[PDB]
């Protein structure tokens, strides 16, 4: 639904804004 | 498929709702 497109940190963000304390693992650095 | 569906396509929080520990 939300048209939010993001990559690199932009991923770490949606992940950071999506859960937060739940924890989020971002495989592959850059 | 998190940077190929987000940088190229959109990630519905539902799809990013599966990347939490």
């Amino acid at each position: 639904f939300v048209n939010q497109h993001l990559c690199g940190s932009d991923l770490a963000e949606a992940l950071y804004l999506v859960c937060g304390e739940r924890g989020f693992f971002y495989t592959k650095p850059t | 498929g998190i940077v190929e569906q987000c940088c190229t396509s959109i990630c519905s929080l539902y799809q990013l709702e599966n990347y939490c520990n």
